RNA sequence: UGACGGAGCCAGCGAGUCUAACCUUGGCCGAGAGGUCUUGGUAAAAACUCCGUCGGGG
């Protein structure tokens, strides 16, 4: 019933139901570039250019759950993993990437 | 006549009246269903007894409360009070006293409170 | 009596303030049409 | 692009691709990825979605444009007495 | 695999540097004076998003917008928006009372 | 890292200080003396 | 010059009474 | 040519004295030749002019005062843009007994200029507003109609809203001016701004608001003054009378 | 260890025909004392709970 775009500095959740965007995060401080749902859903990612991820879960855009500082670079790819639900996968323009654990 | 049964509850300085009615099988603190006493961190504080001693024992009657005094955690726990001893005394009263011991037994089992408020006296030195 | 025969041959108030009636405004056609 | 299947549809699975020029293509992968839909926006559409197999819901198709344009496309979805008369 | 987009840092205005890191009506409420509401009633206005932040409204705009903010008259913006010695005497004084009551 | 230098060692506003601090003495003398006198 | 007289015919026709 | 002669001097007078510079208002005091049968209520009862505007709401901050639930009243008003923009505040007065006391409370009479609250709230208001503020008829609370809909004996009212009625309301009030009722032959009105407009406005008002104090018809509103009117004498907050119509 | 707007809800003491301010402009009346009206500025249940928003000071 949910699905979620991105766009410079505002990732908003738009509700199946009413078309209309139902919440907004905006904390970010430069172009967010990437968000992923967990596996099952309680969690997003979502990967900056600063250089870091902003981990927290949907629905509550108070909480920032975790932040995690990977390599400077940006990182345009973010993802959850889909076997496991606490593994949790980052690329950044660094050319490496890193699989962390919650 | 109508199989009717009273008893009270006292928390800090707080009254908690309680009928016991056999009837439709419902639940009301004051007017309103008790889903809906507000604290929200407290209301399974209320619940305690519906659940420990599983519903149809409630199915069977009507319980009406009414709550005064003190403030928000003292009448939670007025009310659990209320509940629990109006329970047993009615099933001491109308019903058979199999179901009395085993529901007092099952309260002092979990947690006495429900039952003798503890008049907590000062004390000297 | 024309009216009286015919019968027995057949603005705002609210009734709990009376302060009203001297409260009210002068609703004005001109001051409502007007985006001043 | 995205992969999705197993969802009401007369074709089993579905693979949904945005390639710059509003065209936004449905292949399936069992007729060895055939072209079987198409639609057209203005810009460079950059991003595609789809509603996941499970949605029970008014299913959704979103696709992002460069030109800044989030766009949509959806496929929606007496007395008593008398009773015991 | 050729894209293109539609910024500047901080852009002064009004002897004031308006940050570049910001939303518009947190812009608009940190130039000198102006408020929330009235932040609001200027963006409403201006026709603008008021959760873009720097990076949005367009020289365009904004020199639209700085006009009818320095011109509220020809903007018609609501006007809820604008905006010793006797020590010593009296010393003095006590000084001769009290002489009196404690001496006399 | 960046350094700093400590600090260590409006007449108008002084004297008013202190001639009002002088003020509050005296007001609180004459109050305790003229209460014993009465006493 | 009106103010000053009619706050002079003022207390004249106090003191008056 | 008295008129705007005494207005003249009053005022230069105004310009050189210190006090008389710092209080900005015109009154214009009327005495009747018999007293008012209408014992003092705090009623605002307010005179329409037929010529000239006075204040612009669009000038003037505003405080609004509900009934006490004010979720749609509040929201439909600040949502409606046509409001929006117009009541600097708007507040229950349950939870403006919450907010203000003592301090806050004239902290607010010294920021707000002109209040209005329901008809149906305005008898309960002075204690929660204060003697402090029910003083003059500066800062007296007025009374606006907020539904445009009426009650009956027995019949349950529907509450409502409507931005054109109630901005119809605030625009006329700030286009005319009020009064209040008194015992005796002395009743006092605030008449147009020492700088806002000129003499011949200044006259013009005058005329049509005593024209309407004398007319036979609006009784109800407009012919209150009992017997042959005396004269109008004219002040600013500290200065003296000056003699108008002596007879 | 927060701020702000609306919400949500619960106390116990106390019940003497006695509980309560002053300065200010000017009107009328009054023989006066004074009276009435105007008149301008300065003295005096919380926390808690659920939703929303923001993100060093003269």
């Amino acid at each position: 019933h949910d699905f979620a775009v991105t766009s410079s500095t505002r990732v908003q959740i738009f509700s199946s139901r009413t078309r209309q965007v139902i919440k907004t995060f905006s904390r970010f401080k430069d172009v967010v570039y990437s968000a992923s749902f967990r596996s099952d859903g309680k969690l997003l990612c979502a990967g900056d250019a600063t250089g870091l991820v902003s981990v927290y879960d949907s629905y509550n855009p108070r909480t920032i759950l975790l932040s995690i500082n990977a390599s400077t670079h940006p990182t345009h790819v973010t993802k959850f993993h889909t076997q496991d639900n606490k593994i949790l996968a980052t690329a950044s323009d660094d050319r490496v990437t890193r699989l962390w654990d919650i | 006549a109508v199989p009717s049964v009273q008893t009270f509850g006292k928390k800090k300085s707080a009254t908690a009246v309680a009928h016991v009615k056999a009837g439709k099988g419902l639940i009301k603190v004051n007017g309103s269903p008790i889903t809906l006493v507000e604290p929200e961190i407290l209301r399974f504080k209320v619940y305690e007894p519906l659940l420990l001693v599983g519903l149809d024992k409630f199915s069977n009657i009507d319980i009406r409360v009414r709550v005064t005094g003190g403030g928000h955690v003292s009448q939670v726990y007025a009310i659990r009070q209320a509940i629990a001893k109006g329970l047993v005394a009615y099933h001491q009263k109308y019903v058979d006293e199999q179901s009395k011991n085993e529901l007092k037994k099952a309260f002092t089992s979990y947690d006495r409170t429900l039952l003798i408020a503890d008049s907590r006296r000062p004390e000297p030195k | 009596l024309e009216d009286i025969q015919q019968s027995i041959l057949k603005f705002v108030k609210d009734h709990r303030y009376p302060g009203l009636t001297p409260g009210l405004a002068p609703v004005g056609l001109s001051d409502e049409e007007d985006s001043s | 692009l995205d992969y999705v299947e197993n969802f009401d549809s007369p074709m089993q699975s579905a693979l949904i691709a945005s390639s710059l020029d509003g065209h936004v293509k449905v292949f399936d992968p069992l007729d060895n990825f055939q072209v079987k839909f198409g639609w057209k926006f203005s810009g460079p559409v950059l991003s595609c979605a789809v509603s996941p197999s499970t949605a029970q819901g008014n299913r959704h198709l979103v696709a992002g444009l460069s030109s800044g344009l989030l766009a949509i496309r959806t496929k929606k979805k007496k007395s008593n007495n008398f009773q015991r008369m | 695999s050729l894209v293109v987009q539609e910024f500047q840092h901080i852009l002064r205005l009004l002897n004031t540097n308006v940050d570049g890191n910001i939303k518009i009506v947190y812009a608009l409420t940190t130039i000198k004076g102006v408020g929330r509401r009235y932040s609001n009633l200027v963006c409403k206005k201006a026709d603008v998003d008021l959760h873009k932040r720097a990076g949005e409204l367009t020289q365009e705009e904004l020199e639209r917008i700085v006009q009818i903010m320095q011109n509220p008259t020809h903007y018609k913006i609501p006007a809820w928006f604008l905006n010793h010695t006797l020590a010593n005497n009296v010393e003095s004084k006590l000084r001769d009372d009290l002489e009196r009551l404690k001496k006399i | 890292i960046p350094t700093h230098a400590p600090k260590y060692e409006d007449r108008t506003r002084s004297e008013i200080n202190k001639m009002k601090a002088q003020l509050k003495k005296e007001r609180k003398f004459t109050m305790k003396e003229i209460r014993k006198d009465a006493k | 010059d009106y103010y000053q007289q009619v706050q002079r015919g003022k207390q004249d026709k106090k003191i008056s009474r | 040519g008295l008129a705007e002669k005494a207005l003249k001097a009053l005022i230069l007078q105004c310009e050189e004295n210190p006090s008389l510079k710092n209080d900005k208002d015109i009154h214009i005091i009327i005495n009747t030749g018999k007293k008012m049968g209408i014992n003092r209520d705090n009623i605002p009862r307010i005179i329409p002019l037929t010529k000239y505007k006075l204040f612009k709401p669009r000038d003037l901050n505003i405080l609004l005062i509900t009934k006490d639930p004010s979720a749609l009243y509040r929201e439909t008003l600040t949502k409606d843009e046509h409001t929006s923009e117009l009541f600097k505040e708007i507040i229950s007065v349950k939870n403006l007994r919450r907010r203000f006391k003592g301090s806050k409370l004239t902290q607010l009479y010294k920021d707000f200029d002109l209040v209005v609250a329901d008809y149906r709230v305005h008898h309960l208001l002075p204690e929660v507003l204060g003697s402090r503020f029910y003083h003059g008829s500066k800062k007296l609370p007025y009374m606006i109609r907020m539904s445009k809909e009426v009650k009956l004996k027995r019949q349950q009212m529907v509450e409502k809203c409507d931005p054109i009625y109630v901005r119809a309301q605030l625009r006329s009030i700030c286009k005319n001016t009020s009064y209040i009722p008194n015992n005796d032959n002395c009743l006092s009105v605030r008449v147009g701004y020492i700088q806002k407009h000129s003499i011949p406005e200044i006259l013009q008002n005058i005329q049509d608001t005593i024209n309407f104090l004398t007319d036979k018809s609006k009784r109800p509103q407009g012919g209150v003054i009992k017997g042959g009117i005396i004269s109008i004498f004219v002040k600013t907050s500290n200065s003296t009378s000056l003699p108008i119509y002596q007879f």
